[PDB]
């Protein structure tokens, strides 16, 4: 029939900028801790099902006032459209009515494509400043020095 | 005028909307 | 300042602004029951509050 | 008008609106 | 024609501008 | 509407949209 | 006189202020109803209409 | 006209408008 | 409305279009 | 057409202006 | 249509235009 | 004209305007 | 519709063009 | 047309424009 | 249709050009 | 390569697009009959084709 995603947004979270990430060892692992449990304060429209397409960045939300709106930097969302949940900060945030406040977002890839050990996968790639294990980090010791 | 995407049922017969 | 935080309560655009200002360095003024507080003898400054 | 939060002048009765 | 935001209590049947 | 997916209200019938 | 006014939008319109009275106006502190928190602000810029 | 002060000419009587 | 460049046959008379 | 910002007291019904 | 390369509608018996 | 001076054709007699 | 420059001899009454 | 040099088809009777 | 600035006479009436 | 040639039967416009992309500088991989030819131990490279 038709398509519905579900979103879950976030109070004054951590996360404000793209070099800086909370990585995680599984993606069960992630959506355990930003879902199940109660870290940050949350909105959660479990039960209110939304419209919406990632391609176009613009959401629209029933319940949120303006003051409820204040704070958010964080929105996780999941459609059913794609299997893979995604995750996005709320970059700008505007009034339209009494009733809706639009908010637009930009997908944070490194949270929802990056976890686990998925850029190990790499070949062949220039890599640069990263941080070693230990058997390489004493053999690579001399070097650094 | 605007309208939420929220599955809002709108009946064009007899629907009224208090917001702008 | 330049680094990730986020203060309660705040919008995003306007915390990217306080962002960038300071990171630009901003310089505060301690009010002392004056006309214009930002003008003062900058010598008399002391170390405790 | 441009920001009627709630009092919107749907009414064909009502002839005045405020702040607009 | 312009108005301000300062609840201008308009009515649509009478109400005369002054101002452009 | 902006994006029906499927439930397109072609019929005359239907005089109301969901989620638009 | 309270005012209709939206901190999205930057413009603001004003009643009794004349143009000689707008001369001048440097800071703009509003508060309300939407946000319990108070804001403040600096008057870029005056127009006539 | 572009920059009516005062004397907006809203009266039908009246067929002459000053500076502008 | 919109249609893929796949050589979909359409009848103008008749043709219904499900998607949008 | 264009006229300039002088007083220059125009009358509808009659006036001829000579300029463009 | 968009891009009719030789296959134009012209006539008006036909009623369906393919890949278009 | 997009440039006329002072021999603005108003009249209705005219019928000929020149340098235009 | 567009025409190539080439002294294409075109008949408004009659010509038919193949070619959009 | 959009480039007539000197053929410009003014006249009713020609019902054809070459080059064009 | 396009009419150089070298004060050539035009009379409405009559006048036909055979540039474009 | 940095010069002016042209290969026949091009576009001009991507004959442009791999002018510049040439002067850029592009590596070529040998297919090695795998799902990913672009990745091999490059230290295997050999001098004969």
């Amino acid at each position: 029939d038709r398509k519905l995603t579900h979103f879950k947004f976030f109070y004054n979270t951590p996360l404000t900028d793209y070099q800086n990430t909370i990585h995680f060892s599984s993606n069960n692992e992630r959506d355990n801790y930003f879902l199940n449990e109660n870290h940050f304060n949350a909105i959660d429209y479990k039960n209110i099902p939304f419209n919406f397409i990632r391609d176009r960045n613009m959401v629209n939300l029933e319940q949120m006032s303006w003051q409820d709106a204040q704070g958010i930097n964080y929105c996780t969302f999941k459609s059913d459209f794609e299997n893979r949940r995604y995750y996005a900060f709320v970059n700008q945030i505007e009034y339209v009515n009494d009733h809706v406040t639009r908010m637009y977002l930009v997908i944070d890839t490194v949270m929802t494509y990056t976890q686990g050990n998925v850029l190990s996968t790499v070949q062949n790639a220039f890599v640069e400043r990263q941080h070693l294990p230990r058997d390489v980090y004493n053999y690579l010791l001399p070097s650094l020095r | 005028s605007t309208l939420p995407q929220s599955k809002v049922n709108i009946d064009v017969d007899n629907t009224v909307l208090d917001y702008a | 300042m330049r680094g990730t935080y986020t203060i309660d309560g705040i919008d995003p655009m306007l915390l990217e602004q306080l962002k960038v200002l300071l990171e630009t360095g901003v310089r505060f003024w301690h009010n002392d029951g004056t006309n214009n507080p930002m003008a003062q003898n900058v010598f008399k400054n002391k170390f405790r509050k």
